[PDB]
RNA sequence: UGCUUCUGGGUCGGGGUUUCGUACGUAGCAGAGCAGCUGCUGCGAUCUAUUGAAAGUCAGCCCUCGACACAAGGGUUUGU
RNA sequence: ACCCAUAUCCGCAGCAGGUCUCCAAGGUGAACAGCCUCUGGCAUGUUGGAACAAUGUAGGUAAGGGAAGUCGGCAAGCCGGAUCCGUAACUUCGGGAUAAGGAUUGGCUCUAAGGGCUGGCAGCCGACUUAGAACUGGUGCGGACCAGGGGAAUCCGACUG
């Protein structure tokens, strides 16, 4: 007979393969798509999950409660050091697809990038793009090279660049840079490949891709929480406490009469690392790195204009499980996706972003930098300094 | 023109709050709250200045034994502001208040909270003092 | 952002941190933590209590 | 090598427990040919195995 | 150049984090087994009975947090063996563990 | 060694047993 | 993910952060009182000072470039 | 002779079952209770190592609400010792009854009361209790262990067995 009181549904089977993750680092399933009114820019960034903080900002919203009213607002920091450009890549349109067409790299590729075409750089004696780059030091080479560039300029539709992480900037452990292309949208394809062309070996940074108050798209791999039971995989009810062969499952799998278990019913298996690409995530703030001139250096990240003090966006005692953050960084509005340390791809939007709420800009008035390795209670250390006096130590 | 935020419900149906006026009642005890779809084995749950179907359970013997529409002002279940603070208060407490949102008793004793008072302009009037 | 003080403690509270308290009498309390809440509702006095700022200022320190 | 033929007998000639009985474990092979009580009874005299004391229980 | 004598402390502490209450003591054993193995590269390492007496000292629970530990590479005696050498393990009271490196003793 | 004699049987089936019971 | 550009991780130590809440010892004409000697001396929970002290803090926290050793290795396969 | 029982007996076995007695320390406590220890005994119950996934099994803990869950408060939880009050309907006048409902409880320093032997007094001796007071602690004290949830009715059987 009938299901008696009609319920939805546990789960969603739009993202019903799941399994763990095939890539580490976020892919771009769909780049955004050109039009040759625009100026050649950049589409997408890669970029380091931080960590977390709050954010004080008035809000400007007419007919709202919080009109004219401060929130606090929850964000990620996603640390982001400029990207090197060593290769571009066209595609020619086919009926099958898009297919690669041609691949050239640049001539001095740093060790960084190199690191990315070996499962061993110990072992190795360290040969990748040896023989390539004879082409860039005689005639005969250069030759084939623009002619190359040349065949990409008649038959390439789309336009990628290769770029890879300065990974040596980071607080992290490896030295292995994640390489991504991006695809050049911009004007005609001759314009995008003269351009990209001549970022070949150069730093990209943020600001040249990204802005504030702009919705991005952030792509990446989810935290993963391992093999789960359908009562944490899926969220269906716990069974009461009489069952005999356990509650944290799913009771009825199926009907007698498919004599097959569906796809559609929940079993149990690996929960999180998936891959996600989550939307409208609005770029509060984009930061700037430590550096140094007249001397001293200057590192005021989270100075804004109703704070005036001299402190970074780095909490007291760091961030917890991530390190210090003393290159350029995107503050995104909300939380995203993955663990810390993970590699979290930045796409600009696909959609015509045209709302109240996704095109308010933004004025912040507290970046909250208190300790986050417990209930930390002081701002800055020599606020802390000030407040309990000297101690034994000093 | 500005609607109420969604906080954090934690009165079921089910529950005896207490009745923070001078209608002659004493409890409420929550049989349905007022705007709900609903879904599968949920309880209808309410909080600060949710319109909630009472009874009351003690009191005047006039009042007993029948529904009564009530206004939810005080809830001990802690609730996040939209400026970021969680405030929630030493009991759950509510008065009885007809269709259109009119107090049936005359005073309020205790605070509202402002979630409710901003909602309900009658029962902002009989406030004593607001959050 | 009126940054207030804890009602225990003394403590200077930021806007996204504490608790914010109410009782039936009027009275709103401010808390830093349930640290500080715990111990206000156990009806400690933040006088005897070495580390709050009361007792600090009672004993000369 | 094996030494339980002469802790039961020491426990048996000392009149205690063999909890209490400390057999030397630097003469292992001067005990290990003793093989009855009065070899044992010249081992307890020449102080290669001893009645240890017992353990404190204070009632102070 | 083979035979060293050294001092450690050992931070028990972060390796006997996690195991349960019955599995203190015996991984800390195990633990000291290993950093012996690791600093010194000879997988014949004797830990002395003081050094036992040491670890158990609370219980199999309560294990102490650093504990310093003489390391001495040695020239092995006769039942001559796989490995030519062996380490053992001694034990250091001192009162407190502050500001003590790892001291290089001269013989 | 004592060959062991056939399984021991001592029913559960039958009117008693309250698992499988058919209609009736 | 990492495994010699005097570099690299590791260990230990030192800082930062943080958790609990003020260690032992000493001192006290602080201590309900009591005992003994002709004011002094013992017993005494507790209190005050030292002392936001003591202790823990990556084992999956953050920076050291202070000590100390280690690290240019071992094995199996793979051809247009 | 020996075993006399989580291995010498009976349970098809070195089987978590079964099987008649004797001896019986210290603390805490009303206690031959539970918990810790000495004498005596033992090696964790037919194996070890590494990790710490789901589902278990056995323990716990949970904001806010409080039986809305379910056939059904099933299970869990509340209460729990002692002392001082206080104790209802009904009744076979025995009970109900630890009814129900409250207060107290630690440590430390004292005070009072409660006796023997010798020659209304004097000396010399020894026991545990009980009551009261001060001071003191972050209101914490039957701090673990031990240890009644209660009330109003209806049916059936008087009861113990
Ligand atoms: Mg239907
Ligand atoms: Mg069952
Ligand atoms: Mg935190
Ligand atoms: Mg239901
Ligand atoms: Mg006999
Ligand atoms: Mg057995
Ligand atoms: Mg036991
Ligand atoms: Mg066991
Ligand atoms: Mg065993
Ligand atoms: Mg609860
Ligand atoms: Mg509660
Ligand atoms: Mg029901
Ligand atoms: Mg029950
Ligand atoms: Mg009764
Ligand atoms: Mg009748
Ligand atoms: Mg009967």
């Amino acid at each position: 007979s009938h299901r008696k009181f009609s319920a939805p549904r546990h789960g969603s089977l739009g993202f019903l393969p799941r399994k763990r993750s095939s890539r580490h680092r976020g892919k771009v399933k769909s780049f955004p798509k050109d039009d040759p009114s625009k100026p050649v820019h950049l589409t997408a960034f890669l970029g380091y999950k931080a960590g977390m903080t709050h954010i004080v900002r008035e809000v400007d919203r007419p007919g709202s409660k919080v009109n004219k009213k401060e929130v606090v607002e929850a964000v990620t920091i996603v640390e982001t050091p400029p990207m090197v450009v060593v290769g571009i890549v066209g595609y020619v349109e086919t009926p099958r697809g898009l297919r690669t067409f041609k691949t050239v790299f640049a001539e001095h590729i740093s060790d960084e990038c190199k690191r990315r075409f070996y499962k061993n750089w110990h072992k190795s004696k360290k040969k990748a793009f040896t023989k390539y780059c004879k082409k860039w030091q005689d005639d005969a080479g250069k030759r084939q090279l623009d002619k190359d560039f040349s065949s990409m300029k008649k038959y390439c539709q789309v336009i990628r660049v290769l770029a890879h992480t300065q990974m040596r900037l980071l607080p992290l452990r490896q030295k292995k840079a994640h390489l991504m292309e991006i695809q050049v949208n911009g004007g005609t394809v001759a314009e995008k490949l003269d351009w990209a062309r001549e970022r070949l070996e150069q730093q990209v940074p943020v600001s040249q891709v990204f802005g504030q108050d702009e919705m991005i798209d952030v792509i990446g791999v989810t935290k993963g929480k391992g093999y789960k039971g359908v009562t944490s995989r899926w969220h269906t009810k716990k069974l009461p406490r009489k069952t005999h062969r356990g509650l944290r499952k799913v009771a009825c799998i199926g009907a007698w009469h498919p004599a097959r278990v569906a796809f559609s019913v929940a079993r149990a298996g690996q929960k999180g690392y998936h891959h996600r690409t989550e939307i409208n995530k609005k770029i509060y703030k984009i930061g700037q790195g430590y550096l140094i001139k007249d001397g001293k250096l200057i590192k005021n990240n989270a100075s804004t204009d109703y704070d005036l003090s001299d402190k970074s966006i780095n909490p007291l005692g760091g961030f917890v499980h991530y390190g210090e953050v003393t290159n350029d960084f995107v503050m995104l509005k909300g939380c995203v996706v993955g663990t810390k340390k993970r590699v979290l791809t930045l796409r600009k939007s696909l959609l015509v972003q045209t709302k109240r709420r996704a095109l308010e800009k933004i004025d912040l008035k507290f970046i909250d930098t208190t300790s986050k390795f417990g209930h930390g209670r002081f701002q800055t250390v020599e606020e802390k300094k000030a407040f309990m006096g000297p101690l034994k130590k000093d | 023109s500005g609607a109420k935020f969604r906080i954090s419900l934690g009165l079921p149906v089910g529950a005896v709050i207490n009745c923070a006026d001078n209608t002659g009642a004493k409890n409420l005890y929550i049989i349905s709250v007022k705007g709900i779809k609903g879904r599968l084995n949920r309880l209808p749950a309410a909080g600060v200045g949710d319109m909630v179907m009472a009874t009351v359970k003690k009191g005047k013997p006039e009042l007993r034994k029948k529904v009564h529409p009530a206004v939810v002002i005080r809830q001990r279940k802690s609730y996040r502001r939209k400026d970021g603070v969680f405030l929630y208060f030493e009991d759950n407490a509510g008065v009885i208040v007809n269709n259109k949102g009119e107090m049936k008793g005359s005073a309020i004793t205790g605070p509202v909270a402002k979630e409710c008072a901003d909602l309900w302009p009658r029962i902002a009037s009989n406030a004593g003092s607001i959050a | 952002m009126k940054v207030e003080l804890c009602s225990f403690s003394g403590y200077k509270i930021y806007p996204g941190h504490g608790r914010r308290y109410a009782r039936t009498d009027g009275k709103v309390f401010q808390f830093l933590n349930a640290k500080c809440e715990s111990a206000f509702l156990s009806k400690r006095n933040p006088r005897q209590i070495n580390w709050t700022v009361l007792y600090r200022r009672k004993h000369k320190k | 090598s094996m030494l339980r033929l002469q802790k039961r007998l020491a426990s048996s000639v000392l009149r205690c427990g063999k909890k209490k009985v400390w057999l030397d474990p630097n003469e292992t092979n001067e005990i290990a040919n003793a093989n009855s009580r009065q070899q044992i009874r010249k081992l307890i005299k020449d102080g290669l195995i001893i009645r240890k004391p017992v353990t404190v229980h204070s009632r102070a | 150049n083979e035979v060293v004598t050294r001092e450690y402390t050992i931070n028990i502490h972060k390796r006997i984090h996690g195991v349960g209450f019955k599995k203190r003591a015996p991984r800390a054993l195990k633990e000291i087994r290993k950093f012996a193995m690791k600093e010194m590269g000879t997988p014949d390492v004797r830990i002395d009975t003081r050094l036992n007496k040491a670890v158990w000292a609370k219980g199999i629970r309560n294990v102490p947090y650093r504990i310093r530990v003489r390391l001495s590479r040695k020239r092995n005696e006769d039942e001559d063996s796989p490995n030519k050498l062996y380490t053992l393990v001694t034990y250091v009271p001192v009162t407190t563990f502050k500001n003590l490196q790892t001291v290089n003793v001269d013989e | 060694d004592p060959v062991p004699y056939q399984p021991p049987f001592l029913c559960q089936w039958g009117r008693h047993q309250p698992a499988w019971k058919p209609l009736m």
